[PDB]
C-alpha cells in the first residue's frame, strides 16, 4: 500500500500535449474483466473516476499471461511514453548488461505491482485517463485517471529505480554471478546454472521480493545461448537452366547492397543472348570461379555493422511458407544487426495473425535482452486486419511501435 | 427548474480569450418577442441580466418557423465553441435497436427542457453572455448571459450526459435488473416485471429525477406498443426506423444548411453512404446565419443522393443471447457485397451492404476478406461477440490464396454457402517456367518531358516489335509492353521484365482495376493457359533484356 511520499514532478516534452487516442471496441468477455479489475483498483484508491472535462484518453484492454489464468489489465501507453519527458539520467534501466544475452538461461518476472505504492504527481494525472467501452454504447463509458504510477508508463521504473536498486542490493551481494535487468514492468533474470537449479534461484528472488513487499507471480523462461543467425543461401541447381542463372544473378545483385565484394560478370555473360529460360546452360570453369567466391562472402559477418545507442531499431518480417517466417533488425538500411527465422507453426497454431503476433514478440524480447530497447516494426499485414486480432494472442506487458507494409519479391531473397 | 447538482468546471482553450462578437439589429416585432422570451428566461433563472463590466458578446437571431408552435431565440455560439475547451465524447457511436433484448414491459421517458435544467459553472458564465437589442434606439442593450447549459454551446451535450449518469447511478444500483438507457433527452426504461410493479418502478424514477430538478412531463410512453426512442419504433417483437424527411427548398440560409447537416449526421448513423462533405463546405465559406447561400452542383447532387438512400425502409427483430450469431455475405456489383446478420433464419437483426476501395488495383477474395473484417468489428460493437460466418467460396479456394499471398491474413470461423455468384480466382500464375513456350524478353520506356516512349519485345524465336506511345509515363509503357507479349502470343508464354512496378501489380493476381491497361492485361491473362512472369535487373548485361532496351531507349 501507498507509502507517504513526496511526489516527483513529471512534465510533458516541450510544445507537446497529452494523448487523445481512442478506444478500440472490446468484447463482452474482455469488458467484464476490465470492469472487475477497475472497481477494486478503485476501492484500493489507485485510480479515480473522472468527468468529461478531461480531454484525454488512452486505450486499455485485457490480455492473459498464460493458459487459463486471471485477466491482466494492459494499458497502451505508447503514445504517452513518446510525449513524456525523457528523464535526466536515471534511465528506465542502467548501462545495458552486456552479458544478459550470453546466459545459459533467463527468466522474466512481472515486477509491475511495485509501482502501486508510489503516488503520482497530482498534475500529471489527467494525462493518464482511460475509458471503458460499453457493449452497444448503452452506458456512457467508465472514465478513470490514475493516482499512482501506472504499470505501462516509462516514468514509473524511471522513478522507482532507486527503490528497486535498494530492494535488489542484497540479492546482488549474495549472488554476484546472476545477471538481472529491468525493462519497465519486467525483471530479466539470467544465470549460468542448470534449469532445475535455475528455477530455484528464481523462486528465491521471488520470496525475497515477496518479503520486501513485491508480489510477483510465477515466471517465464528463455535461453539466449541457443539463439542463432539465418544467412543468405545459394541453391543446388547452380548454373543450369537459364532461369536458374537468372534467379541466381538476380539474388546476388541485391546482396551487393550488403557485401559489395560479390561480382556479377562471370554469370551475366552466360546470360548473353536471347535463350529460352528452359535451357540447361554450361556451368563454365569461369562461373564456378565467381560462384564459389559468391558462396563464400555469404558465410561471413558483415563489415562496419555495430550497434549505436542513438538511433532507433527497426525490424521487418517476411511470411515465407509453411509456418515459417524471417526477420531483420537494423538501424540504417542494409546494415544488419540481426537476421533470423522464427518458425514454429502447424495445425492449431496455423493462424496467420496468431503466428505473426508471436513472432513480433520473440523479436521484441530479443532486442531488450540484446540491446535493451524495442524495435519499430514494419508489419506484413494490412492495418485493419492486424488491428482486429493482435490482442487475442498478445501475452507480453509491453507494446512495440508498428507500421504496416507490402512485401515486394524480398521473401525470395531471404529464405 | 435549475438542478442543484454539482456543476462541472469548464475551461477555454489554452490562450484564447472569450467571445466578443457584434450583434446585428433585427426587427421591432422580432426584437420585442426576443425580450419577452428573455423575460420568461430570466424569470426561471435560466439567464441573468448583466452590465457595463462584461467585455463579451455573442450574436442573437430569431428563426421565422415555429416548431411545435414556438418562435424562440436562436443564439450563435459558433465563435465560443471555438474557444471552448475540448471535451470527450465517451462512446464508440450511437446505439442500435438490434442490440436490445425483449423486455416484457417498456417505457420511454422524455426529458423536458433537459439542458435548461442542469446548471453551468458560475465562472464560465461571463462567456455565454449575449444581448437583446433595443426598439427605441434611444435605449441601450438588454444584456444577458446563461446560468444553465445553453442550447447550442459546445459542452452542453457532454455535461448533461454526465449530470444524468450521476443522478441515475443511485437508482440504478437498487434495482439491478431494470435496464435504463440514455441518449440526449430520451430515457429508455425497461424490465421483466408486470405493468403494476413496473409502473411503480417508473414512478419511483420520475420522482428520483424530480428531486434533482429534472422534470419528466406527462408525455410518458405509458405501455402502448409503438415506443419512439431515437428515431425508431420499438414494437412488441420488431423495430422499425421512423422515416427521415429532409427539407425541400430552393432558398437555403447558413442556418438552414446547418440544421440539415446535423440531421444528416444523425441519419448517417442509422443509414450508410450518406455524405455531408460538400454541403459542409458551404458553412466554412460564409458567415451570419441569416444570409442565404446557394448550393453548388456537388452539394445539390449530394441532397438528391442521400434522400434517395433515406428512402429504403429499414427494420429488424430483437436480440436473443441464448442463440448463435450468424452473418451471411454475398457478392454483387463487381465490388458490391451484401451481408445479413441473423439468429433465427429469415429473422434479420442487421442488414447492410459493403463496398470499398481495395486499393488502386484489387482482388475478389481480397475483397470478401475485408468484408468479413468489417462485419466482425460491427458485431463486437453491438453484441460484444464475433458472429459465425457463412461465406460463398469453396474451402480450398481460400486455402490456395493464403498459401500463396505474401501478406498474412485471416478469416474467423466460417461455413460454405452453395449460392450463385461464387467468389474465386480467375488465373493461376505458374511457379516454374513452361518447357517449350515462347520466351518474350519485354521492355518499354518513355520521356517525362515528351510523354512519348516505346514498348515491345524480342522473343527467342527471333521475333521483334515496337510501337510508339503518346502521353504515357515512364512506367505505364512498361505495363503496356507486357500487354503486347501477351496478345502476340500463344496459349502459353514465358514473359520477362525488368519492371519491379509491374512484377508486383501482376503478382498479386488482380481481378479488377482503375487502370484500363492493367484491366486489359487481366482479361488476357485469364484467357491464356500457362503464363510465367519473371524478373531480372535492368541496366545490365543479362539476356535479351540487354538488347530490347536499345530499341526502346532514347539517345542510345
Amino acid at each position: 500500500p501507498i507509502s507517504p511520499i513526496e511526489t516527483v514532478p513529471v512534465k510533458l516534452k516541450p510544445g507537446m500535449d497529452g494523448p487523445k487516442v481512442k478506444q478500440w471496441p472490446l468484447t463482452e468477455e474482455k469488458i467484464k474483466a476490465l470492469v472487475e479489475i477497475c472497481t477494486e483498483m478503485e476501492k484500493e484508491g489507485k485510480i479515480s473516476k473522472i468527468g468529461p472535462e478531461n480531454p484525454y484518453n488512452t486505450p486499455v484492454f485485457a490480455i492473459k499471461k498464460k493458459d487459463s489464468t486471471k485477466w491482466r489489465k494492459l494499458v497502451d501507453f505508447r503514445e504517452l511514453n513518446k510525449r513524456t519527458q525523457d528523464f535526466w539520467e536515471v534511465q528506465l534501466g542502467i548501462p545495458h548488461p552486456a552479458g544478459l544475452k550470453k546466459k545459459k538461461s533467463v527468466t522474466v518476472l512481472d515486477v509491475g505491482d511495485a509501482y502501486f505504492s508510489v503516488p503520482l504527481d497530482e498534475d500529471f494525472r489527467k494525462y493518464t485517463a482511460f475509458t471503458i467501452p460499453s457493449i452497444n454504447n448503452e452506458t456512457p463509458g467508465i472514465r478513470y485517471q490514475y493516482n499512482v504510477l501506472p504499470q505501462g508508463w516509462k516514468g514509473s521504473p524511471a522513478i522507482f529505480q532507486s527503490s528497486m536498486t535498494k530492494i535488489l542490493e542484497p540479492f546482488k551481494k549474495q549472488n554476484p554471478d546472476i545477471v538481472i535487468y529491468q525493462y519497465i514492468d519486467d525483471l530479466y533474470v539470467g544465470s549460468d546454472l542448470e534449469i532445475g537449479q535455475h528455477r530455484t534461484k528464481i523462486e528465491e528472488l521471488r520470496q525475497h521480493l515477496l518479503r520486501w513487499g513485491l508480489t510477483t507471480p510465477d515466471g517465464y523462461e528463455l535461453h539466449p545461448d541457443k539463439w542463432t543467425v539465418q544467412p543468405i543461401v545459394l541453391p543446388e541447381k547452380d548454373s543450369w537452366t537459364v532461369n536458374d542463372i537468372q534467379k541466381l544473378v538476380g539474388k546476388l545483385n541485391w546482396a551487393s547492397q550488403i557485401y559489395p565484394g560479390i561480382k556479377v560478370r562471370q554469370l551475366s555473360k552466360l546470360l548473353r543472348g536471347t535463350k529460352a529460360l528452359t535451357e540447361v546452360i554450361p556451368l563454365t570453369e569461369e562461373a564456378e570461379l565467381e560462384l564459389a567466391e559468391n558462396r563464400e562472402i555469404l558465410k561471413e559477418p558483415v563489415h562496419g555493422v555495430y550497434y549505436d545507442p542513438s538511433k532507433d531499431l527497426i525490424a521487418e518480417i517476411q511470411k515465407q511458407g509453411q509456418g515459417q517466417w524471417t526477420y531483420q533488425i537494423y538501424q540504417e538500411p542494409f546494415k544488419n544487426l540481426k537476421t533470423g527465422k522464427y518458425a514454429r507453426m502447424r495445425g492449431a497454431h496455423t493462424n496467420d495473425v496468431k503466428q505473426l503476433t508471436e513472432a513480433v514478440q520473440k523479436i521484441t524480447t530479443e532486442s531488450i535482452v540484446i540491446w535493451g530497447k524495442t524495435p519499430k516494426f514494419k508489419l506484413p499485414i494490412q492495418k485493419e486486419t492486424w488491428e482486429t486480432w493482435w490482442t487475442e494472442y498478445w501475452q507480453a506487458t509491453w507494446i512495440p511501435e508498428w507500421e504496416f507494409v507490402n512485401t515486394p519479391p524480398l521473401v525470395k531473397l531471404w529464405y | 427548474p435549475i438542478s442543484p447538482i454539482e456543476t462541472v468546471p469548464v475551461k477555454l482553450k489554452p490562450g484564447m480569450d472569450g467571445p466578443k462578437v457584434k450583434q446585428w439589429p433585427l426587427t421591432e416585432e422580432k426584437i420585442k418577442a426576443l425580450v419577452e422570451i428573455c423575460t420568461e428566461m430570466e424569470k426561471e433563472g435560466k439567464i441573468s441580466k448583466i452590465g457595463p463590466e462584461n467585455p463579451y458578446n455573442t450574436p442573437v437571431f430569431a428563426i421565422k418557423k415555429k416548431d411545435s408552435t414556438k418562435w424562440r431565440k436562436l443564439v450563435d455560439f459558433r465563435e465560443l465553441n471555438k474557444r471552448t475547451q475540448d471535451f470527450w465524447e465517451v462512446q464508440l457511436g450511437i446505439p442500435h435497436p438490434a442490440g436490445l433484448k425483449k423486455k416484457k414491459s417498456v417505457t420511454v421517458l422524455d426529458v423536458g427542457d433537459a439542458y435548461f435544467s442542469v446548471p453551468l459553472d458560475e465562472d464560465f458564465r461571463k462567456y455565454t453572455a449575449f444581448t437583446i437589442p433595443s426598439i427605441n434606439n434611444e435605449t441601450p442593450g438588454i444584456r444577458y448571459q446563461y446560468n444553465v447549459l445553453p442550447q447550442g454551446w459546445k459542452g452542453s451535450p457532454a455535461i448533461f450526459q454526465s449530470s444524468m449518469t450521476k443522478i441515475l447511478e443511485p437508482f440504478k444500483k437498487q434495482n439491478p435488473d431494470i435496464v435504463i438507457y440514455q441518449y440526449i433527452d430520451d430515457l429508455y426504461v425497461g424490465s421483466d416485471l408486470e405493468i403494476g410493479q413496473h409502473r411503480t418502478k417508473i414512478e419511483e424514477l420520475r420522482q428520483h429525477l424530480l428531486r434533482w430538478g429534472l422534470t419528466t412531463p406527462d408525455k410518458k410512453h405509458q405501455k402502448e406498443p409503438p415506443f419512439l426512442w431515437m428515431g425508431y419504433e420499438l414494437h412488441p417483437d420488431k423495430w422499425t426506423v421512423q422515416p427521415i424527411v429532409l427539407p425541400e427548398k430552393d432558398s437555403w440560409t447558413v442556418n438552414d444548411i446547418q440544421k440539415l447537416v446535423g440531421k444528416l449526421n444523425w441519419a448517417s448513423q442509422i443509414y450508410p453512404g450518406i455524405k455531408v462533405r460538400q454541403l459542409s463546405k458551404l458553412l466554412r465559406g460564409t458567415k451570419a446565419l441569416t444570409e442565404v447561400i446557394p448550393l453548388t452542383e456537388e452539394a445539390e447532387l449530394e441532397l438528391a443522393e442521400n434522400r434517395e438512400i433515406l428512402k429504403e425502409p429499414v427494420h429488424g427483430v430483437y436480440y436473443d443471447p441464448s442463440k448463435d450469431l450468424i452473418a451471411e455475405i454475398q457478392k454483387q456489383g463487381q465490388g458490391q457485397w451484401t451481408y445479413q446478420i441473423y439468429q433465427e433464419p429469415f429473422k434479420n437483426l442487421k442488414t447492410g451492404k459493403y463496398a470499398r476501395m481495395r486499393g488502386a488495383h484489387t482482388n475478389d477474395v481480397k475483397q470478401l476478406t475485408e468484408a468479413v473484417q468489417k462485419i466482425t468489428t460491427e458485431s463486437i460493437v453491438i453484441w460484444g461477440k464475433t458472429p459465425k460466418f457463412k461465406l460463398p467460396i469453396q474451402k480450398e479456394t481460400w486455402e490456395t490464396w493464403w498459401t500463396e499471398y505474401w501478406q498474412a491474413t485471416w478469416i474467423p470461423e466460417w461455413e460454405f454457402v452453395n449460392t450463385p455468384p461464387l467468389v474465386k480466382l480467375w488465373y493461376q500464375l505458374e511457379k516454374e517456367p513452361i518447357v517449350g513456350a515462347e520466351t518474350f524478353y519485354v521492355d518499354g520506356a518513355a520521356n517525362r518531358e515528351t510523354k512519348l516512349g516505346k514498348a515491345g519485345y524480342v522473343t527467342n524465336k527471333g521475333r521483334q516489335k515496337v510501337v510508339p506511345l503518346t502521353n504515357t509515363t515512364n512506367q505505364k509503357t512498361e505495363l503496356q509492353a507486357i500487354y503486347l507479349a501477351l496478345q502476340d502470343s500463344g496459349l502459353e508464354v514465358n514473359i520477362v521484365t525488368d519492371s519491379q512496378y509491374a512484377l508486383g501489380i501482376i503478382q498479386a493476381q488482380p481481378d479488377k482495376s482503375e487502370s484500363e491497361l492493367v484491366n486489359q492485361i487481366i482479361e488476357q491473362l485469364i484467357k491464356k493457359e500457362k503464363v510465367y512472369l519473371a524478373w531480372v535487373p535492368a541496366h545490365k548485361g543479362i539476356g535479351g533484356n540487354e538488347q530490347v532496351d536499345k530499341l526502346v531507349s532514347a539517345g542510345i
